[PDB]
């Protein structure tokens, strides 16, 4: 990976050391599919991830960077892990109905048993 | 039969007085609650596990609501054994067991929070 591609988020197992990076470039646009149980620390995972990915900047400036990253927050984690965000529960969000389509207006009225 | 469900005794009693009864808050005050269900008629069985799976859900769904108010460590944690959980809960879609499918459904996706 060159210097500015370069995206560090863990480093190896056997050897804390080594530094283990990723084509940052090509690790968001592709997409990202991260599996494990339960207690494994997948929330953690994507929390660190994104952290990394909101703290570097170009250098250049001083304020907020480009990362957009929308998170469906189920379990009422990642609260804690980003205290400078924007968190949307059911008192504070405004799902218009309107901008349902077809498919989706009928589930939340209709019903398909009988 | 149906004299739970809709005897004299069922028109006049408090909506306070039916949850208390259900959790065991009363007069006589219980850890746990057995409610025997043996003499239900089929029918109506479906109908009465939904109605008292739906109860205690809101009753923890309306104590997190006073819980943000209140801002206090007062829980009441809820436990519910369903014993012959396949016959509340079938794989079934047919409709005689539909109420008690997505009332312990709702306790199963939602109630953690609650
Ligand atoms: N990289 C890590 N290093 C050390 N401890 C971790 C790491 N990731 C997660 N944990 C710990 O393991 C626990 C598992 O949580 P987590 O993996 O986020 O849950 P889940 O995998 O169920 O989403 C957490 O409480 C956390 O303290
Ligand atoms: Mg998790």
């Amino acid at each position: 990976i060159d210097i500015n591609d370069r995206f560090t988020f863990s480093s190896l197992s056997l050897n804390t050391k080594v530094s283990v990076p990723v084509n940052g470039n090509r690790f968001f646009n592709k997409h990202i599919a991260i599996v494990g149980s339960t207690g494994s620390g997948k929330s953690h995972t994507v929390a660190k991830i994104l952290q990394k990915a909101v703290d570097e900047k170009q250098e250049g400036y001083k304020g907020l960077n480009n990362s957009h990253i929308i998170i469906f927050d189920i379990h009422s984690e990642y609260e804690n892990a980003f205290p400078n965000s924007n968190v949307l529960n059911v008192d504070t969000l405004t799902l218009p109905y309107w901008l349902l389509n077809g498919d989706e207006l009928e589930e939340l009225f209709l019903d398909t048993e009988a | 039969r149906l004299d739970f469900i809709l005897g004299e005794g069922s028109k006049s009693v408090t909506f306070k007085e039916t949850l208390e009864t259900l959790i065991s808050y009363g007069k006589d005050k219980s850890n746990i609650t057995i409610l025997d269900v043996s003499g239900v008629p089929f029918e109506v069985l479906s109908i009465c596990v939904s109605l008292i799976s739906r109860l205690i859900f809101e009753f923890g769904y309306h104590s997190k609501k006073i819980k943000r108010k209140s801002n206090e460590n007062q829980d009441i944690p809820i436990l519910i054994v369903y014993e012959e959980a396949h016959k509340y809960a079938p794989k079934s879609d047919l409709s005689k067991y539909r109420t008690s499918k997505e009332a312990i459904e709702r306790i199963a996706k939602e109630g953690r929070k609650y």
